[PDB]
This record gives structure tokens, sequence and C-alpha cells, in this order.
């Protein structure tokens, strides 16, 4: 039902699965938790806002909203999006 | 290809920007060719004048980023409602986009990321793209 | 009208969502439902705040508006243990690395 998503920094994200497999890199890590060594907290925060983002707003007819990224954390956000595939 | 048919028959349309974007509505040619039309700015509509079974698709004026209409890529008019939405874009794209934006194009070399990364920026959302990826469809 | 949360506690953080109209303590249920902890054993904050059973989320500040699923509302947890309940602590997220050109 939920997973847990855990970041360099050892912080613990817990996510729906069924968010979580937004990700094809996690869906594959997964079939419990998945540690990631090299994504940071602030990053991770983000991406966890994405995917329920994503699961929120897509097949939408009601306007969807932008998803906002403040330039500081662009740069791993990118990363970390491009190894997850999402 | 993928172009407009010559039906000659009037068909009146209202272009809906529900899209934080300043929009770039495109028309394709007989001959297949994308034609721009003037710019609608951030959730503003505009009542314009075409015809059936003509082609359009919408982009980013300033980015040639992606958008949909009425849910699809491609819209047609019928006997209209044209909605022009923001997609859910991949985190990534989303991520391509946000640095794009913030980043003079000749230095993306100098950026600190795979070299894969590198090429994902310079690869520019571009309507003769699409058209070919739509093309094959 | 849903509203999305991110429940906090320590380095510890839940992405759920619930109906504006639901009362803390039902909050409470799915915190036990994840962490394993009954209702009985947790305090849920806003801010500082610490917000009452049977207030709805509404009430207690969450609303679609302020709770969105791109930019969630935080609610503040903290746990008992013996017999006194610890204080709220959430540790921050890391730091990102300062710009390099803009
Ligand atoms: C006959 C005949 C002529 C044409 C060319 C044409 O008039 N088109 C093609 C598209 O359906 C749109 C339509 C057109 O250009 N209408 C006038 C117009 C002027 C301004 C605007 N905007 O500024 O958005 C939109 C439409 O197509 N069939």
């Amino acid at each position: 039902m939920y997973v847990k998503l855990i970041s360099s920094d050892g912080h613990e994200f817990i996510v729906k699965r069924e968010h979580a497999l937004t990700s094809g890199t996690i869906k594959a890590m997964l079939s419990n938790e998945v540690n990631f060594r090299e994504i940071p907290s602030h990053v991770l925060s983000k991406v966890c806002m994405y995917f329920t983002y994503k699961v929120r707003y897509t097949n939408s007819s009601t306007e969807i909203p932008e998803f906002p990224i403040a330039p500081e954390i662009a740069l791993e956000l990118l990363m970390a999006a491009n190894f997850l595939d999402c | 290809v993928l172009r407009s048919v010559n039906s000659r028959e009037p068909s009146q349309v209202i272009f809906c920007n529900r899209s934080p974007r300043v929009v770039l509505p495109v028309w394709l040619n007989f001959d297949g060719e994308p034609q721009p039309y003037p710019t609608l700015p951030p959730g503003t509509g505009r009542r314009i004048h075409s015809y059936r079974g003509h082609l359009w698709l919408f982009r980013d004026a300033g980015t040639h980023d992606g958008l949909l209409v009425n849910q699809t890529e491609l819209f047609v008019p019928s006997l209209i409602f044209a909605n022009i939405t923001l997609p859910v874009y991949t985190l990534k794209e989303r991520c391509l986009q946000v640095v794009r934006s913030l980043v003079k194009p000749e230095n993306y070399r100098r950026l600190d990321i795979v070299r894969s990364l590198y090429e994902d920026l310079e690869d520019h959302p571009n309507v003769q793209k699409d058209l070919e990826r739509l093309t094959q469809e | 009208m849903d509203v999305f949360l991110m429940i906090r506690r320590h380095k510890t953080t839940i992405f759920t969502d619930a109906k504006e109209s639901s009362t803390v303590f039902e909050l409470k249920r799915i915190v036990e439902g994840i962490l394993k902890r009954p209702p009985d054993e947790q305090r849920l904050y806003k801010d500082d705040q610490l917000l009452d059973d049977g207030k709805t989320l509404g009430e207690c500040g969450f609303t679609s508006q302020t709770a969105r699923p791109q930019a969630p509302a935080t609610v503040g947890l903290a746990f008992r243990a013996d017999d006194t309940f610890e204080a709220l602590c959430i540790e921050p997220f890391s730091s990102p690395p300062e710009l390099p050109d803009v």
C-alpha cells in the first residue's frame, strides 16, 4: 500500500506504492524500501511531490497547473529525474 | 502527409488559453507546412475563423514546449471549443525546461552533468520534429 | 475536496491526501495504519499550533488552496513513548548548492 523511499541523508519518505510506481526505475527496484545513496532530501521531497502531481493531474480536462521548480534545485532534480525515468 | 483538408466550409472557433504560457497557435497548410498565428497571452481567449477538417497544434511561443488541445495533440474543427492545456510533462522534460530557461544555450557545455544530459538540453522542442513523431503514428 | 499533505516527524515524511471535511482524528487513524502507533500516542500540529481531534482539516487550515499536490501542506507529528509526549521536532531537508550562473 505504501513504500519507503530513503534519501542520501536518511530522511524517510513514505508514499503510496502506486505513486512511487511512476518511476520505472523504482518500479524495478521494487517487485518494501529503496535507498538512494546519491539523491538528497531536498530533491527527493520534490520527486515525491511530482509523483502525487503526476497521479492527480494525468487524464484531466480541468486545467493543469505548472509544476514549480526553484532554480537552486533544478540541476539536481534533473539528474534524479533522468535516473528515475519520470 | 499531415495536412489541412481544403474544405472551404467555414468554421468558427474559440481558442481558450487555459495555460500559463504565451501560446502560439499553429495551422498546418494544405502542403503540410506549419503556419504560425498571433500569440495568445496566458489565460486569454480568442475567436478565430477557420474551416472544417483544418489542422491546428499549439506550442509555448517562447520555448516551443508542446501543449495539449482538448486533451490531444491536434485540433480539427467540426460543426467549436479549443481548450489549450499544459500536458503533465515528465519531471525530466520539465527540468530541461527550467534549465533551458535559465541558461544561455552556449553555456550548457559549462554545467556539471553527464554528456547525455547536455544533449538533452540542446535537443529543444521543435514543431518539425513533432510532425515527424506524429506522421509515423 | 481533496487536500494534499506531508505528515512530518523527525526524519520521517508521509505523503498522503485527505478529504477537507475529515477530522484530525481520522488523519491520526491514517498515521496509525502507516506508522503503527495508535491515535492515543500522537499529537498533530499546524506550524507550532496543536490541533484538536474533532476539528476538520479545512477548519485546521488545509484547503485546496493551500494543500496542492505539487505543494502539499505540512502536518507536524509528535509521539509519546512512555508518558510525556516528545517535543515537536522536524529535521529540515538538506541545503542546495549555491547557484552556478544566473
Ligand atoms: C479557402 C481557405 C482559405 C484558407 C486560409 C485561412 O483563411 N485560414 C486557415 C486556418 O483555418 C485559419 C484561417 C485563417 O487564417 N483565418 C483568418 C484568421 C486571422 C487571424 C487569426 N488569428 O489572429 O488567431 C486566425 C484566423 O483556408 N481555406
